[PDB]
């Protein structure tokens, strides 16, 4: 794939990493997402990191993001994956006020396994679980993007401009040693943002190392009790456990209560997805 | 204000933490770039255009010059073009091996810059090694200083107040906000600092460090601090004094920039 192929149609959304177009193929006619990476780094890093991103090519899987190629235009790591109609969940949130419960509990299943087929299949953590790296579409899909793949494209992204928001576990920002349990801590403060209409770290402006103070040497955040079910607010203050140890593993997330009953529950999120979001 | 129809736009050369660069043609080569504000506010845009008369007026041959903006092509600014490359282009990019004097030369134009630009009380905050362009080869122009008024975001006739730009050049007082105004004179020799290691290590600080929010929270605490053995074993050590007393995590200790600049003249 080469950068003169693709004729930008709209812009998909920017983040401080980089932008991404909703493009289409020339050769072959379809539309897809590519996100440009704005960064300065050597041609050996580039062509390393270029590699390292072909292995999403087997990376198949319902939850998680396609994935067509890669390759540096000018001065920008260019991934091509494909297109979600919803486009992100914080697209949703700028939508609705707050995600219903049951949908919620859809997307951490789609999430878990998501998590887990990387971990099982690829020994890769995504390190980014964030409202913004999971990608919603019209038939009612959920899957992720946006994972800790390449490891030398995480140390080029290290060199970044400051931040407004910060999805990291403690046990990250403090240095320690991390594992998916940094995953679980990730997707739990999603779930609250997504439950609560608003970003959860200071619960109900703040700058951001006052945001990373906050969330290392302070209780974690919790769901205001009384508007959801004990069985969710279980599933994330199990999620949302400062102590890597204490929190739970994903095969205690599978077999967790939530997530079994809303894999039970029947859910038509397509229908609340195009209605949200029209 | 810089008539619009006088400029050309060539092409994007690339984005940053609060505006894009274009290439321009008026009365020559300039750079033109167009802010993120999309409706900057009356407030704002005053005080931006009192800093473009402060920052036309200054003039040295160790800072880009700044001819003045325009509000036709959305909210822009055209500053001198630099056809030589960014200093972190060089450093780390396309890894340019300098020597010894020629890198206490390019600490010492650069100390010389912010010496001016402070003298006019001007604090080059986002002082980083992607605004240095070592322009003819080896001379250091500083570009992108001041404009406090557009790198941050404004809340109405209120700034925003809040931190912007590059994580490891900022100071541990400018990343903690504890008060309202920590961009000062020491806060742009930290930043100098952080340059100075990276001058004198080749190599980006906090390298152990993969994710930039463990970065902002352990320097802002005090647990992490850009190591001093990664320095080269020829730097000279009166140069490692300078940059780790640069780089020292109280904000008052930090010398002023006539102090650097004295330390350098001595080192030379
Ligand atoms: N395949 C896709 N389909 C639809 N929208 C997408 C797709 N990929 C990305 N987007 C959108 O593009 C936006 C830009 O994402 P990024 O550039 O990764 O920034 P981000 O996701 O907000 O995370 P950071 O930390 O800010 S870089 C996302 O927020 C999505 O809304
Ligand atoms: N006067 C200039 N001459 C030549 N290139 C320039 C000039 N100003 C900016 N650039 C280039 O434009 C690109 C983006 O620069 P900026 O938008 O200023 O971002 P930055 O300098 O990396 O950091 P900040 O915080 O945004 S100023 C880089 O590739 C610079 O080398
Ligand atoms: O895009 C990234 N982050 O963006 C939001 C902040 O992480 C990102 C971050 C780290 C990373 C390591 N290897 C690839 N990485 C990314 N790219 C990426 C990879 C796979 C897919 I599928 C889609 C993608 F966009
Ligand atoms: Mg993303
Ligand atoms: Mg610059």
């Amino acid at each position: 794939l080469k950068d003169d192929d693709f004729e930008k149609i709209s812009e998909l959304g920017a983040g401080n990493g980089g932008v991404v177009f909703k493009v289409s193929h020339k050769p072959s006619g379809l539309v897809m997402a590519r996100k440009l990476i704005h960064l300065e780094i050597k041609p050996a890093i580039r062509n390393q990191i270029i590699r390292e991103l072909q292995v999403l090519h087997e990376c198949n899987s319902p939850y998680i993001v396609g994935f067509y190629g890669a390759f540096y235009s000018d001065g920008e790591i260019s991934i091509c994956m494909e297109h979600m109609d919803g486009g992100s969940l914080d697209q949703v949130l700028k939508k609705a006020g707050r995600i219903p419960e049951q949908i919620l509990g859809k997307v951490s299943i789609a999430v878990i396994k998501g998590l887990t087929y990387l971990r099982e299949k690829h020994k890769i953590m995504h390190r980014d679980v964030k409202p913004s790296n999971i990608l919603v579409n019209s038939r009612g899909e959920i899957k992720l993007c946006d994972f800790g793949v390449s490891g030398q494209l995480i140390d080029a992204m290290a060199n970044a401009f400051v931040g407004t928001r910060s999805y990291m576990s403690p046990e990250r920002l403090q240095g320690t040693h991390y594992s998916v349990q940094s995953d679980i801590w990730s997707m739990g403060l999603s779930l609250v943002e997504m439950a609560v209409g608003r970003y959860p770290i200071p619960p109900p402006p703040m700058a951001i190392f006052e945001l990373l103070d906050y969330i290392v040497n302070e209780p974690p955040p919790k769901l205001p009790s009384g508007v959801f079910s004990l069985e969710f607010q279980d599933f994330v203050n199990k999620c949302l456990i400062k102590n890597p140890a204490e929190r739970a593993d994903l095969k205690q997330l599978m077999v967790h209560a939530f997530i079994k009953r809303s894999d039970a529950e029947e859910v038509d999120f397509a229908g609340w997805l195009c209605s949200t979001i029209g | 204000e810089i008539e619009a129809s006088e400029v050309m736009l060539s092409t994007r050369i690339g984005s940053g933490s609060f505006g894009t660069v274009y290439k321009g043609k008026w009365h020559g080569d300039v750079a033109v770039k167009i802010l993120k504000v999309v409706d900057p506010t009356p407030e704002q845009f005053q005080a931006f255009r009192n800093e473009v008369a402060v920052l036309r007026k200054t003039r040295h041959v160790n800072i880009l010059l700044f001819m003045g903006y325009m509000t036709k092509d959305n909210l822009a600014i055209v500053t001198q073009w630099c056809e030589g490359s960014s200093l972190y282009k060089h450093l780390h990019v396309q890894e340019t091996k300098f020597q010894m004097f020629q890198l206490i030369d390019i600490a010492r134009q650069t100390a010389q810059g912010m010496d001016y630009l402070h003298a006019k009380n001007i604090i080059h905050r986002d002082m980083k090694s992607n605004n240095i362009f070592l322009h003819e080869g080896l001379t250091v122009k500083i570009g992108d200083f001041g404009l406090a008024t557009v790198k941050s975001r404004w809340s109405g006739s209120q700034q925003v107040e809040q931190p912007t730009g590059s994580v490891l050049w900022m100071a541990p007082e400018v990343i903690r906000m504890q008060d309202n105004n920590p961009f000062s004179f020491q806060s742009d020799v930290y930043s100098y600092g952080i340059v100075l290691y990276e001058l004198m290590t080749g190599e980006l600080p906090y390298s152990h460090i993969n994710n930039r929010d463990q970065i902002i929270f352990m320097v802002g605490r005090g647990y992490a601090s850009p190591d001093l053995s990664k320095l080269y074993k020829n730097c000279p050590k009166a140069m490692k004094r300078l940059v780790a007393e640069c780089v020292k995590k109280v904000k008052e200790e930090r010398p002023l920039f006539p102090q650097i600049l004295s330390s350098i003249e001595l080192l030379q």
